[PDB]
């Protein structure tokens, strides 16, 4: 059983300016892959109903995340991105999403006391609810499975058609995940003091624990000393978690474009940063011209094909005006090929004078699954580290690797900080 | 105080432990695998509890002068 | 053009059996579609992320507490009924500015903290005293209900409009969190719309003095080393009339209340409460009331009296919780001088401690005159009995926003 | 001779001040047994306007002189 | 007929205490010529005692005429 | 009755030329006791405890900075003359109470900071026009040089005196931090001291509606969360005229300056002026000024000429520090706003800031409203030429300390 | 050679009132131990003197070191005092006192972090210019050496007569001293981190490094911990430290007295607190007398020759109002005694139902003296663990201790505490 | 992979290397000295700075094994 919910056909207000759209319009002419195969006109429906609901993000919260991403660039912060692999709108709940924000809110406690360094926590969270795909068949015979933005997991012929109806039934998930968040981040949870229990409850029962407790118990020693000296949780923080998902179904992203400002610009207001995946980061490609035009920072997948010369013009294309941390480039090589394949990377986009932040993401390119992850992100700081350049953070995905396990990996990666 | 001797002793073994460590961990790589293995670090942190809570405190000591610092 | 969805652990025994108990009593002014169809509905909505969490409605208590107690002001308004169509950001922005503009000016005339609390992310169903309308119509009853367009078709009622009212209520509260940990709600920011205001309106010269006094008070603040980081940040609690038994039921969790037992909190708002026609005694929605954590108010008309408003205080704060329960006077301006003060006496007799808010629109010599005389009426009420004139409640539409602010100059004159 | 008419300027000024105080509380009382209300705001407007040749001080002895008239508002 | 009075009795306030601005701003013209200082404190403090007798809102009524007569201090 | 006391790394060779060199200079205004003694009670001085430390000289002259460039007021006063006699804690929590007083006043007319500078911890040393007084004794140049009563052997220069001073500054001093760093120096409860002035003052009414005023927006700063303990602890300066250099160089101390180098401190205070008998150009006054990392004034009267304060102003702020220099103005209420405008323009031109404070005093139909003329004169001369009014420095004995709350009061509605 | 400073004969202020008068003079009709032997005459006269001077404190301070010291005996807090076992006229210089503010910060730094609770600092100074003698008659055959309050150093028959005028030499050099350690306390010297760095460089540099090194890395960790986390020193402390010295010379006490508040109380204004040594604290003296009728906090010294029966008379007579913090006890067994006499003092202490500071004085009741210091210190925390009480605090002479050593005494006791 | 055997003897050394430790504490304080000594603790820290800025880490914790934690 099903029910049908009224798409409410309401007002439209003014228009984007018509000298960004003229932009926009150029941009998006470009070819673009992994794209819904929905009708245009029902989609052009669905985006006019998106073009006047309330934004997820708002643009000062943008301009904030980018001067601290600035400070990751410069070496002096770390980036810790993190979440469900891919949201559905049956694990939307208040529970799962508690279960995130707890867990990423656990790793950035660790990664900040090993670090000595401010976390920038950016979830994978409010819209990450769409995925490409090799083949348009799956070992079923049906349709691929492209995210719940797109069509619906169920194995049967109907569920797997392109609905854009889960465009809108994508932003009303999103906004009420993205309105929890923001209520859970303003409240007690998010105390350093008792986010840092739950750590301490997983050293005391993980069958791996004693491997971490030496740690677990010098942070609480650091928290304990930060409240005798009289620092109180009414002081600290609030905590921030940014939003962010892969800008792939550009319907969507460009349905939620709004204007901010010194000159007029458009920001995506879906999250606070996106990026682009592998398998569409065609140079001369839509979702490239997408971020080229918008003004959050961006990411882009780097793995095992790229050369130097195709990432230094990711450089020149999404950070024209120099501005740090404006770009992450993300790379994810497989454990095996990181120490050979990203260092002639890193060198040739450190010689541009540009300054983007260098992520790890140890999922994607990968003897047992845990040892390839953990092995990734040495092998990464081992090549930042003979370069002389920033390791600036880690991208991770928990469903790949437990939530347990993600806990274990800050633990490890808070040593390789140190 | 037999116990220079028996210092002069561990000394000795732990020195060697650091040469065989890292000698198994040339040889894993040069065969395609990884420095560091999980399972393998929980086994050396299990066989010393028998010394107490300060076990697991030695056996990582032990591990750090095998495989080195993490990130390094 | 439609969006399709696919369709827990258990209550306390006890949670249980009152909340059934609560729901089986008479339940007027609700909607009349199929039960099946509801079920369905409020299966839906039992999963959802919930618009408000518990530690908020904890934190809402203990300030609410100190309105009850003579130490703060309480401040409520917003849309007299929020709309689907006009739930956007330029709408909800709107609101959030006029209500901490009127939030600052009424602080500093009450020389107190104000707590803000919107009529927004639910204010969607309201109580119709007929009907059938003067065109014939089965009656719009808000967005959550019905519709508003004239014509038979567009009135039925509705039960896919509990999701759409959920849809929208937490894309507005969403909205809501964000603009208020913004730099816009920044005092001084706030305070620059008012001198706007006093500069453009027609009636400015009349409240130009007080606003320029405020600008000096903020002046002073940051004079002394105060800035925006040092602040607590702006909290805009979400309340809307809990009418519709449908919606609020299935917007209940259960979560460890302020005495640590689990308690049953109505995540759909902070606060709410219960109108003149929703009010019975012995009916849903006051035993529902009794059973939710949730601060509450009760509206009170012309014909309450003093021993009704004693039963109303005593189910519905019967451990004594200053704070839990807001009494919300609206007699009109020709019967408030009159009504108010045998309720105010026997009620403050019982040693419960009650928030006496004013809600001069109701009950109510041109409009604005009527509105502003009942205000002053509760005031010489409560300053005649040596009790709290604890807050106000007003809609905006008839009060449009400009002369809501000027009640907010009127009101913080009163307060001195 | 300048100040000694300042001396008197005050004492009319005073008395008529006095004679307004009167004057609109006994409108006010009027407008009340009649069942109308103590304020009404387009005549305090009224007031404001009618004291604006004075300059920027113009409104705030208007408003002052609404004081006197009804009284502080909510006492 | 109240309400026409106030308007007249209004005028005549106006009028006056467009007068006292004159005389005052004349004395002090006077003062400085001879010499002496714009602002005299014990003048001030005659005025305020002098309206006294309108209650607490008295000595801003004053405060307000003497504004009328020199000007703003610091300008 | 006698306290017995029984009788160090080198300066920098630049530093040591320097304060040689200023020192050989011609010194007005000196006692004329034996240098043989002098150079015994300097010895003491130059290992004793400081009464200040560099890094307050430092971040005085920051505070400074922001006064220089028209963000701040600065509020400079205490009595004429310390005396060692009432250096007692009554008499110093009188003068650090009025201070604070008359800062919240000032910092609400002002709309910004403002920094507090006392006259204390060694102002113990005057200038005399003539040697011989009306008496026919050697004429009383304060409690650092001879002694009050008039008599002959009290009034000889009596070097133990130097020791004496300096005791007397540091005991002064302790108590002004732990009296500074108290809950009585909460902005709350020093206000409450300024509406009992309103409540007792026969001149009070003048001043209610502002007090009032003030007092709401103390409550208002409370109600939107603001504690003293989120506030900055009230910082009060020493300042004293250095006019006797065997104390002055006796207290110098070498320390790394703003800009990393080391630098000569005079530990003896915070600030120091130079008055109008002893700033003779090519002096050791004006020379020492010059040495000494401190922010310095200079005292200008009415024979001041824009060329002359001009050299002032290059000579004791050749790097152009905002801050380091402030210029005193003490023409008469009746010169003033001919002899102060040229002054300003000449030295307005070079593009160094100095701070502009005015003495109301010095320069002065009764004896107040000269005073608050030549404050007003002041204000209309810098309003005239777009420059900041950016202090004042007052006295206490003539001024009593009611007289000089109401002067702040005054000055407060300039302010505005 | 040197200089007669006339003492200005000044005005009088109000006496003190009648009443409190009346309770003080009946207290100091009590026979006192180790009084200088001046006339009572030219005593008068330097007291009267001292009567109208400013305070050397003020009792808010007093009232708040009050509140922490309730803090310390409800084993919520640890007490931390120490400085030079005499402080001198001729070393009251800026160098001297900067170096002991120092040391204090840096071993409560230390300390916080192995106490994992706020640390009260009372430094010896500012009035810690007295001491008994054991015999009148020294080595030299002169006279003996009673502090700088009483006598001089100096070997000589003059310097070593008892001179009423040091009792205003005293309060001089007490006033400029508290003057500077008030202004030190209030300046960035005092911030945690700068304070930290000094010990960093005393690993660094000292040849018992090694031992420390760990526990210093881990201190300065958590700092940084604490400033990645957004704390600033604009917010913390700022830093509170605390005058005391051994109420030995009672004209100098009493004429330090001054009135304060519910009832009109005497205080103290010499100091912060108080102690009394253990040769002047007959139950039936002057000085235990006196110290009932202040407020200040006390404290009394405790040898090896107390009975527990005595030592709850000192808690009967000291805390007759049952104020947790105001009177504190402090241990000088010696290492070898500590582990067998303290503990039933302890117990018949505890049984009174009053909450004393249980404080170790670890130097003057003492293989090599570092290592018997460490030792009492050590049997101090042992006897307060097996009886479930609360090791309150320390109380360290630097000279006996160096600076270094006394800094390597608050690593062990950091270690001690954990 | 010696090494598990290399483990059981340095283990071995260690659980002796406590015992030993113990007993001269009592020996120590039955003779009328001190638990601790810190000239001792320095030289077991000496003794293993061989193996690097990990010596004295393993040395503090031997020290650990052997007199216990301080403060219990």
């Amino acid at each position: 059983w099903t029910v049908d919910i009224p798409i409410d056909q309401l007002p439209s207000l003014p228009p984007l300016p018509t000298d960004l759209r003229t932009r926009l319009d150029a941009a998006l002419a470009k070819p673009a892959a992994q794209q819904p195969t929905w009708p245009a006109d029902q989609a052009l429906a669905m985006r006019t109903v998106l073009e006047s609901v309330p934004p997820v993000t708002v643009p000062s919260e943008i301009v904030r995340l980018q001067e601290q991403l600035a400070q990751v660039a410069k070496g002096e912060a770390f980036l810790l991105q993190g979440g469900d692999c891919a949201e559905t709108f049956m694990d939307n709940t208040e529970p799962h999403i508690r279960g995130n924000v707890r867990a990423l809110l656990q790793m950035a406690v660790v990664l900040t006391y090993g670090a000595s360094m401010p976390v920038v926590k950016v979830a994978r969270i409010a819209g990450q609810y769409a995925k490409p795909r090799s083949a348009d068949i799956d070992a079923l015979g049906l349709r691929s499975y492209r995210g719940d933005m797109i069509n619906g997991f169920a194995p049967d012929a109907a569920a797997r058609e392109h609905d854009p109806s889960r465009l809108v039934r994508a932003y009303a998930n999103a906004s009420a995940a993205m309105n929890l968040v923001r209520a859970l981040t303003s409240s007690g949870l998010a105390s350093l003091h008792l986010v840092h229990d739950w750590n301490r409850e997983f050293v005391r029962t993980s069958p791996a624990g004693a491997r971490y407790e030496a740690l677990a118990t010098e942070i609480d020693r650091g928290l304990r000393f930060m409240s005798a000296c009289g620092v109180a949780d009414r002081n600290l923080q609030t905590a921030e978690i940014y939003a962010s998902h892969e800008a792939l179904v550009l319907d969507y992203e460009r349905a939620m474009l709004r204007l901010s400002d010194g000159e007029p610009q458009l920001f995506d207001l879906s999250a606070h940063t996106v990026w682009i995946g592998e398998r569409t980061r065609q140079i001369d490609g839509a979702h490239i011209a997408f971020a080229q035009v918008i003004a959050n920072p961006v990411g882009v997948k780097l793995g095992p094909n790229m050369t130097p010369e195709l990432a230094v013009e990711y450089v020149e294309r999404l950070d024209p005006h120099n501005k740090p941390g404006r770009l992450t480039l993300v790379s994810r090589m497989g454990n095996h090929k990181v120490r050979d394949l990203l260092p002639p990377i890193v060198e040739k986009v450190q010689a541009t004078g540009h300054q983007v932040i260098w992520q790890c993401d140890p999922m994607h390119g990968n003897t047992r699954h845990f040892d390839r992850i953990v092995d990734e992100v040495q092998g990464f700081f081992e090549v930042h580290r003979a370069l002389g350049t920033h390791p600036g953070g880690i991208h991770v995905e928990i469903t790949r690797l437990n939530t347990q396990q993600s806990l274990e990996l800050a633990f490890l990666v808070a040593e390789m900080l140190r | 105080e037999e116990i220079d001797r028996l210092d002069a002793e561990i000394l000795a073994l732990v020195k060697r432990r650091a040469e065989v460590s890292k000698a198994i961990g040339k040889a894993r790589m040069a065969s395609g695998g990884t420095r560091l293995v999980h399972s393998r670090e929980m086994k050396v942190i299990e066989r010393y509890s028998e010394l107490g809570p300060d076990g697991k405190d030695l056996a990582i000591l032990l591990l750090r002068l095998g495989r080195g610092r993490l990130g390094h």
